[PDB]
């Protein structure tokens, strides 16, 4: 009928808009940012600029969409599965939290909770098709705190000078990298701070390398 | 005081268990031996709806059995014409991370929401002709897991902040809260008379809530793992639930205990969606096995399988007259079976 | 939600005019648009349709080859280029918006109108009675006939009813004889078979004075009834 | 006479046709020898 | 807060314990009777011919 | 009396041998003689000797058998892969569309190869319509396959060099490139061949028309070689970043190069263009590479493809669960 044909034409118009949005979705790349409030993630976002929170930003021609879910008070196990299509998972953690403890005020470090979250997220089967990015924040505050408070109280496996901030960075990095049981995946690590404006190029390079590794695996070249 | 309250609670739970055993003269399977089975199920695909760009998460049939609403990751809340596979609406979302959706029984409104913690209600019947935001019901700290309409004025939602809520649509504020669960609440199913509903949560126990009174009527601690989806039985005295432990559990409200366990040796995957047929004789359940199983709800036998999807099954529904079965998966296709 | 029309006036035969229709307050680009004409001594006569996105265009048999319908979505303006104007083309012109889908309410807004003065197989809609004197509070039964059956295999019968009040643009009353238009009170109803139609009015109000139209939407071109006035 | 790897199919076809023509001409020559010896 | 929560749980168990419960086999027979009575109204259990099915 | 002989020559009461008899050429330098008793019935044909530089026939028959076995098993694998691509409706991405069109072109040129086997010397000599049509269609599928390997080279190079441009590309461009472009090229080839060299069936060669179609193909191979270089360069960078061991780097780069070789057509550049032993090993090796190219591409990019294997497994589980109940 005339109404049936007009409805089909309107459906085709909708399909045209869906194709346009498909092209835009292809251009858009999703990025997941994980971390807690005390890590200083608002300063990181402020550097990157120049419920679930969307942070779109542009490159020269590449569009990135950073996703912040850290405001939500929930159990990750029953919603995190929707992030399978994210190219890389970013973990923003501060290096100065070794003197800090959880809200329960017991003998558990916030870095231990960070490691537990690190391994819990990596062991999810939906995220075993993507890469991991590790942002280590407050390196200058780490440099000040390691002189204020010696690197002895939470670190029984540390071998090095107790005031060597570079050894602290390398040791914490090593402990984080050793938590990944799957040799197929690589962790892209960066040392950042409140004044580091190069974080966007680290993200660009890490995402590019993630895409290239996914292509090389898909091409059966490795 | 805490230890004596815990001892009293344990004694009350033991009294409830003793009453449940006292009234358990028989199970369902011991009286269905004298009724004929449903036999072979030969349902086929009638329509395929191809209009989604990313993972589909939820759908809801309309009461006229003709229109359906579906939600997907790409930010389009798409309303489909079931007979001619026409696209009726493609509503852009402010937040594409949508987990649930609902269709009002009048056809005037739809609801949606997800990780934004906001229940968004859209008006389908406007002077301007376009679909715009009518209400933003922001009142939760966890993800919005399920919404269902009672009418155009009241909507029942359940979210991930352990609270269920009855929302007043016209005011924009909550009518009442249901602070009974200890874990994230995943789904709700409404009774046909709008007086009661059943919610389930990560604490492996279903709760019957009274919409108007504001109290929980029944607690069913019968599960081993997280409850994912609920569908209410049409006669108002029973319901069925699904969970990660691969057993689909048929509960009876008046019996105040379980009627029947559904399990099979070659099923190890959890349940993501459930629905009833019109008569309640056939129970439909979606699994991580990439198919939808047809179970004979009275004989307990396996009746059939509908396997027309490639990725994980996320949503399942049946028309109010039972005319058609609709399935949706993360492969961005919808399927209609009959 | 406004439609402001221009491009009319008094012209000479053989000339040409460009009509404009300025749309405001609604999502114009998603709508299909109609031009409708009405002679002073006649009822409404449908002229042309353009779909949303200009995917398809339809013309009446007496319109095709002479008039051109066009639209500009980013400025939300409808255009009509009319050449070879005849004395028979003197009429009040209407800019109409519509959406076509299951459950939609097309023709729910009619424009202000503009005056233009110039110095076979189609379905015929018959309304034999020119007017009925009425009294407020009484019921009214107004019949309409179609030359063809309007019952399609999908079960729907594509009849619409309209009210044109004196000095006012036509207002939609009923579509598909079951679904009452928004803003219209529940005292209006319709019924009938595939060919024999009835409009039933209970508890008549003073504001119900005007001309009643029945219309078929089975196939293009669209045709209108003669019109029944309530006096 | 250059031979390219992208025309090997037709090069082999031409060579096999030349060989078949050579064998056919040899057989016909022997038959003509028989005919002439008879005549 | 845990004391108040224990109080709420105790009162909820009191409210849920003091209810009238029906014989299980009787309710099961009522569900069976419901399934039987509406069997002819169920187009998934009962096949629908092409002249009635809008999908055929 | 004087009469004509079997050829039509009038004898006296000494003549040259005929030029041709049943298609065989003769050396007409020598004369035949007529015996006399009045003429005798015997004609002296002892002077009319028929006249008949060769290559090794056995090695060409071996190459033909090798081509038969390679193309037959390639046909089997391509049919299997084609059916797998049609049965598994989850395989939709642009990469797999390009690979499916590559499979289609391999099976079409193999079918044409089979169709062109029943040709004798008479079909060669007589420029019949069906022969030149088969030749033109075969050359069309060959240049079409080369253009689809150009498409694969461009897509692969983009995917490894330009991550933005990987997503910028659409199937609406590659379907155009892989179908519309070879048609006027093969039409211009057919027109030039009909105009210039129409004495023999068009698969023949004379000591310029073929450069119309052979010209860009070599250029395609050359640019794909350049593409391959950049890919290996990036691969080496990845090998520097991933494994940090020269043994693993070289093992992975060699395996990647060896598997990329039949996909991009670079095998034809490995052995490019007097010495009979070197020429026969040239023909043997290029016959091997050509006959197994479709087999190797189909097997590696379908039977060893993770996504394809998973889709096959899921389909098998669906079948087993459906039919078991």
């Amino acid at each position: 009928s005339a109404e049936d044909k007009a409805a089909v034409e309107r459906s085709k118009m909708i399909e045209k808009q869906l194709r346009r949005d498909k092209r835009d979705a292809r251009r858009e790349l999703k990025l997941l940012l994980l971390g807690t409030g005390e890590s200083g993630k608002s300063t990181f976002i402020k550097q990157m600029r120049i419920g679930i929170i969307e942070y779109p930003f542009d490159l020269e021609n590449i569009i990135f969409r950073m996703v912040d879910v850290g405001a939500q008070r929930s159990e990750r196990r029953k919603w995190i599965h929707c992030f399978e299509n994210v190219t890389s998972i970013m973990f923003l953690v501060a290096l100065s939290e070794y003197d800090q403890v959880l809200v329960e005020s017991d003998n558990e470090n916030r870095m231990e909770e960070s490691k537990a979250l690190f391994r819990t997220i990596i062991t999810y089967p939906w995220f075993q098709n993507s890469s991991v990015i590790l942002f280590l924040n407050k390196k200058d505050l780490l440099e000040d705190k390691i002189l204020y408070s010696h690197l002895v109280d939470y670190f029984p496996e540390f071998d090095g000078p107790q005031r060597d901030a570079q050894a602290a960075r390398e040791f914490i990095l090593k402990m984080f990298v050793d938590l990944n049981p799957d040799s197929d995946k690589i962790i892209y690590s960066h040392f950042t701070c409140s004044t580091d404006t190069e974080n966007i190029r680290f993200v660009f390079a890490a995402v590019k390398d993630t895409i290239l590794q996914l292509n090389l695996k898909e091409y059966n070249l490795v | 005081e805490l230890d004596q309250l815990r001892q009293e609670a344990e004694q009350l739970k033991n009294q409830i268990r003793d009453a449940r055993k006292a009234c358990a003269d028989a199970t369902l399977s011991q009286i269905t031996n004298n009724i004929d089975p449903v036999g072979r199920i030969q349902m086929r695909t009638r329509r395929t709806l191809r209009g989604h760009l990313a993972k589909i998460y939820a759908m809801h049939w309309g009461t006229d059995s003709r229109l359906l609403v579906s939600a997907s990751q790409d930010g389009k809340l798409i309303i489909w014409d079931s007979y001619t596979t026409n696209k009726v609406h493609a509503i852009p979302l402010r937040s594409s991370w949508v987990m649930t959706c609902a269709y009002a029984p009048s056809g005037n409104y739809v609801a949606c929401g997800g990780l934004d913690n906001i229940c968004s209600i859209y008006n389908l019947k406007t002077r301007e002709g376009n679909v715009r935001v009518s209400r933003e019901l922001a009142g939760h700290t966890g993800y919005l897991s399920c919404c269902r309409f009672l009418d155009d004025n009241q909507i029942v939602t359940s979210s991930g902040d352990t609270t269920c809520a009855l929302w007043d649509i016209e005011t924009g504020q909550q009518t009442t809260t249901f602070t009974g669960h200890t874990g994230d609440v995943m789904s709700l199913s409404l009774a046909p008379d709008t007086r009661l509903f059943v919610s389930g949560a990560c604490d492996a126990s279903a709760k019957l809530w009274d919409v108007r009174e504001g109290m929980c009527r029944q607690t069913f601690t019968g599960h081993e793992s997280d409850i994912n989806a609920i569908c209410f039985f049409p006669n108002g005295n029973a319901f069925a639930t699904g969970s990660d432990d691969a057993t689909c559990r048929l509960f009876d409200l008046r019996a105040d205990q379980e009627l029947m366990t559904y399990s099979h040796d070659n099923i190890i995957c959890g349940i993501t969606s459930v629905s009833f047929s019109k008569s309640g004789r056939l129970l439909l359940a979606g699994y991580d096995d990439f198919n939808c199983n047809v179970w004979d709800a009275l004989k307990a036998d396996r009746a059939g399988v509908l396997a027309g999807h490639d990725n994980r099954v996320s949503c399942l529904g049946v028309t109010d007259d039972g005319m058609a079965v609709a399935t949706g998966s993360w492969d961005s296709f919808l399927k209609i079976w009959n | 939600v406004q439609l402001v029309e221009s491009g009319g006036g008094l012209v000479q035969p053989g000339g040409s005019r460009k009509l404009s229709c300025s749309a405001s307050g609604f999502a114009f680009s998603s709508f299909g648009m109609h031009w409708v004409r009405q002679a002073p001594e006649k009822g409404l006569e449908w002229v042309a349709y353009i779909s949303s996105g200009s995917g398809t265009i339809y013309y009446a048999d007496t319109v095709k080859g002479r008039f051109t319908i066009s639209r500009d979505d980013p400025k939300n303006t409808l255009f009509l280029q009319m050449t070879s104007l005849r004395s028979e083309d003197t009429a009040m012109y209407y800019c109409v918006r519509s959406i076509y889908y299951y459950g939609s309410s097309p023709f729910d807004f009619w424009g202000q109108g503009t005056t233009l003065t110039v110095s076979s197989a189609d379905i015929v809609m018959t309304q034999a009675t020119s007017s009925v004197p009425v009294t407020p509070g009484e019921s009214v039964s107004i019949s309409c006939r179609s030359s063809k059956s309007l019952l399609h295999s999908n079960g729907n019968t594509y009849l619409y009813w309209f009210l044109q009040r004196p000095g006012q643009s036509p207002q939609l009353l009923i579509y598909r004889m079951s679904n009452l238009a928004s803003g219209v009170p529940d005292r209006f109803s319709g019924s009938g078979s595939g060919t024999a139609f009835t409009l039933t009015i209970s508890r008549l109000e003073a504001e119900d004075v005007g001309v009643y139209y029945c219309m078929q939407h089975l196939e293009y071109p669209l045709t209108f009834g003669a019109g029944t006035k309530l006096e | 006479n250059p031979s390219l790897s992208i025309d090997l199919t037709f090069h082999l076809l031409r060579t096999l046709l030349e060989l078949a023509r050579t064998q056919s001409q040899r057989e016909r020559a022997e038959q003509n020898r028989i005919i002439f010896d008879s005549v | 807060a845990s004391i108040a929560q224990a109080r709420k749980l105790v009162e909820q168990l009191k409210m849920e314990a003091n209810i009238d419960r029906i014989k299980v086999s009787k309710a099961a027979a009522d569900l069976m009777a419901y399934c039987e009575a509406h069997a002819k109204e169920d187009p998934l259990l009962t096949p629908v011919p092409a002249s009635e099915n809008p999908f055929r | 009396n004087t009469t004509l002989d079997q050829i039509g020559t009038c004898w006296p009461r000494e003549r040259p041998c005929p030029e041709y008899f049943n298609g065989v050429k003769y050396n007409t330098t020598r004369n035949a003689y007529r015996e006399c008793l009045t003429w005798a019935s015997k004609i002296n044909y002892s002077q009319c000797e028929p006249i008949l530089q060769r290559k090794y026939d056995l090695h060409y028959r071996i190459a033909l058998v090798v081509n038969y076995l390679g193309h037959c098993v390639s046909v089997a694998a391509l049919v299997a892969a084609f059916l797998l691509f049609l049965a598994l409706r989850s395989i939709r991405c642009l990469r797999n569309v390009i690979h499916w069109n590559l499979i289609t072109t391999f099976i079409l040129r193999n079918v044409m190869w089979f169709l062109l086997q029943l040709v004798d010397h008479e079909v060669h000599e007589s420029n019949e319509v069906w022969c030149r049509c088969i030749t033109t269609i075969f050359n069309y599928f060959v240049v079409t396959n080369f253009f689809w390997m150009f498409v694969e080279g461009c897509y692969l190079h983009t995917a490894i060099v330009m991550t933005y441009s990987t997503e910028r590309l659409r199937k609406c461009l590659f379907l155009f490139i892989g179908w519309c472009i070879p048609f006027p090229i093969i039409v211009a080839w057919a027109i030039g061949k009909l105009y210039y060299e129409n004495e023999q069936c068009w698969f023949g060669k004379e000591p310029l028309v073929d450069y119309i179609y052979q010209g860009p193909i070599i250029l395609v191979l050359l640019i794909n070689f350049v593409f391959l270089f950049n890919i290996v360069r990036i691969l080496m960078t990845k090998l520097r970043a991933s494994t940090t061991s020269e043994t693993i780097q070289y093992r992975k780069a060699v395996k990647a190069t060896l598997v990329l070789l039949p996909l991009l057509g670079i095998t034809y550049m490995l052995f490019f263009v007097e010495d009979d032993l070197s020429q026969i090993m040239f023909i043997y090796f290029n016959s091997f590479l050509q006959s197994f190219q479709g087999f190797f591409v189909s097997v590696f990019y379908c039977f060893f493809n993770g996504e394809v294997r998973s889709a096959v497994r899921k389909r098998w589980h669906r079948w087993q669960d459906h039919h078991s109940l």
